[PDB]
């Protein structure tokens, strides 16, 4: 196939020079499982039992009993499919672009096709980390003009049914304020049987500048970020306490912990860039090529995140 | 099956595609593999 | 609309508290069952799941059927629905049930009688006392912990 | 109301005539096709299918979709609908469609070959101003509600 | 000052670390979804019509037909590039529908926009719908997400 088609050969000479995914920092090894599917949905079943009301008094004779109810839950992960097009420079056009220290038309932008892969790939990379952040897809900074997903596409910050805190706009700057709100949210975590796992704090570059100061008349050898370690260890049984900061998240801190029994990522094998056997073809030196990706499959129990929203006015 | 093995040869495109599935996840393993966290 | 919600749930449920873990619109059956029940089934007309049903007559052709309703009509009330084969299971009002109901959108120990689409209202010719207040569980649907004892006198 | 019915069937088809077996709602796309046709696909909103469409804009969080419209709005013809995704796939008013699309409940008996045809608020074809559609055949009921009609649009008129 | 890319040269490095709102420049060519079914044709350019309405323009007759800014009635397509060593501007017919960003007058989506004398897009013929604000370039250069879709009264 090499032999035939130069633009296999390409990627696969090319492909080693894309830098692996930042969402790997998030996830434990053991919270991420493959699965084989590109476009449709996966299920899974739950059972549930609960107390309908105070047990019955067994003395002398009784025949209406007090009950226990059942119940099942349906979940399911739903994944997507996308492409993008991407134009580039013929092979036997290459030759007559080539320049001193560069190949391809700078007066029209135009490039090689390894190095539009290349280029393509990062961009493509970058939107599907921030989609794993924030549960959204979208082009511009506000936000707005997002693409419509199907249902049960949920990303970490965006999951329902989590715990939710947020922090006045006039204590925006208080950390003190903020602390009194992660521990009530710390406080409403539920946990349960898995709690002794290690935990993991996300947070914008703003709140970890203000973490790093000294807890507080300020105290010696005592920053508030030891106090948050502290305060986490308290309830994940003294396991490993990571905190990370990401440029893509703002004024947000999330709280989750790193155990596979309570967050999964299932993502699909071919999530991940991947180029496609198509490529449009003209008499001039002007080429398409085009690559898909596969987004979806985070799966997360109710109220076992935080979400610490400060703000700003 | 991926395409880090040097004495690999894709006859095809779908095998090419499996090739480079096996490279992402070869890669995400040695990335779990070598990463160590700070603690603290 | 369905005793099984047709969307499937996004997240995986929590199970680890034990209280207030009840008030679902599926808990088919009632709080307090007895072994000496008397229980029918009927073929479904609508969808009289959790109220007061009444028999329904066509033309003939088939089977009588029982549909929501209440009044001077009642003849039991439904506690749990098969979908597949559209049977609705009846307890009849001359047995006493005690359990969860819809309520028309309250205080322990009101009043309560069937209304024309089998709801529950407070208050006439039906004996039925809330045990509790209404559960919201939509904007529109409200359930009630209420003892059905038979009908009163006028 | 579907591509292909909600409820299933109790019967095997017989698969023995080869003459008017084409009059189905699952018919999509267009009888003649032509390699070089420029296909769009859209979010759906409501069920445009066999419809004309039109954009639709919301409060600015979302993209834009495609609703069942026409008159001055309309922008292309809606031929086939994955319901996994809510994705509508739409042909564009400037480029020619000929095809099953769906008629007003209204007059269909006066449908006739060669008669002019005009698309309504509802995305439903109607016997006439500006788009250039014409009847290549008469009215076939699908259901009491449900009238289909092959018709070939070629652009707008003046 | 017009050209599609900027004659002066830049001072610093761009930081390539952001992934958002960086296609709004005036070197963006083309459209933002383009099928591989679209018919272009390259022509004559008289003046500097990138990135708007052309309309074809006759001259004596020693010198073959040539493509200049305008709309109207006299519309022929739109440019949406342009290649300055050759003078050649690539138009998609008025027939072929067209989605990409286009020059605006010195507006919300859902607008109708009709091509003016200058070729530029101005608020109600209809000949687009405004996907988007304009977007502000310069102090006299603004841009728009316009879908393009022949010409309809």
């Amino acid at each position: 196939l090499f032999d035939e088609n130069y633009y296999a050969k390409a990627v696969a000479n090319i492909i080693g020079e894309v830098k692996d995914p930042i969402m790997y920092k998030w996830f434990s090894p053991d919270q991420i499982e493959d699965v084989d599917l590109q476009m449709g949905y996966q299920k899974t079943v739950k059972w549930d039992a609960f107390l309908n009301a105070n047990p019955t008094t067994i003395a002398n004779e009784v025949n209406t009993i007090s009950t226990i109810g059942f119940s099942s839950e349906v979940v399911r992960l739903n994944y997507l499919k996308l492409q993008y097009k991407f134009r580039h420079l013929k092979q036997t056009s290459e030759k007559f672009y080539t320049s001193d220290s560069y190949i391809g038309d700078i007066n029209n932008n135009l490039l090689p096709f390894a190095q539009a892969y290349k280029l393509a790939s990062s961009e493509i990379i970058k939107l599907i980390n921030h989609f794993v952040l924030t549960g959204t897809v979208s082009i511009q900074k506000d936000g707005k003009n997002q693409k419509r997903l199907l249902p049960n596409m949920y990303g970490l910050l965006n999951m329902p049914e989590q715990i939710k805190e947020e922090v006045a706009s006039g204590d925006k700057d208080k950390m003190d304020k903020i602390f009194e709100k992660i521990e009530a949210g710390l406080s409403k975590l539920e946990l349960g049987d898995e709690f002794s796992t290690p935990m993991m704090v996300i947070v914008d570059p703003a709140t970890s500048l203000k973490l790093v100061k000294p807890y507080a008349a300020a105290s010696s050898c005592e920053k508030w970020e030891d106090v948050l370690i502290q305060t986490i260890k308290a309830i994940n049984n003294r396991e490993d306490v990571y905190i990370e900061t990401s440029n893509l998240l703002k004024h947000k801190i999330l709280i989750y912990p790193l155990n596979s029994e309570l967050i999964k990522f299932k993502p699909s094998k071919y999530m991940l860039p991947t180029p496609n056997e198509q490529v449009d073809k003209d008499s001039t030196d002007v080429a398409h090529s085009y690559i898909d990706f596969v987004l979806g499959g985070l799966l997360a129990t109710r109220k076992t995140i935080l979400q610490v929203n400060i703000k700003q006015s | 099956a991926s395409l880090l093995d040097s004495n690999f040869v894709p006859i095809n495109f779908t095998e090419f595609v499996q090739a480079i599935s096996n490279t992402y996840k070869q890669r995400r393993i040695q990335f779990y593999e070598n990463l160590k966290r700070h603690k603290r | 609309l369905m005793k099984n919600p047709q969307q499937d749930s996004g997240l995986l449920s929590n199970s680890i508290d034990f209280r207030d873990q009840n008030l679902i619109f599926s808990n088919s059956g009632g709080v307090c069952t007895s072994s000496k029940d008397k229980i029918e089934n009927y073929p479904a007309k609508g969808y009289p799941y959790k109220r007061g049903v009444k028999l329904s007559f066509g033309d003939g052709t088939t089977e009588l059927e029982v549909e929501a309703g209440g009044g001077d009509d009642l003849y039991g009330v439904c506690s749990d629905i098969d979908e597949f084969s559209g049977m609705a299971t009846v307890i009849p009002i001359t047995n006493n049930f005690t359990g969860y109901l819809t309520l028309k959108k309250v205080n322990p120990g009101d009043k309560l009688n069937f209304n024309q689409h089998g709801e529950l209202e407070k208050v006439k010719s039906v004996n039925a006392i809330a045990l509790s207040k209404a559960h919201k569980l939509t904007e529109d649907l409200f359930i009630v912990l209420a003892s059905v004892f038979g009908n009163r006198a006028i």
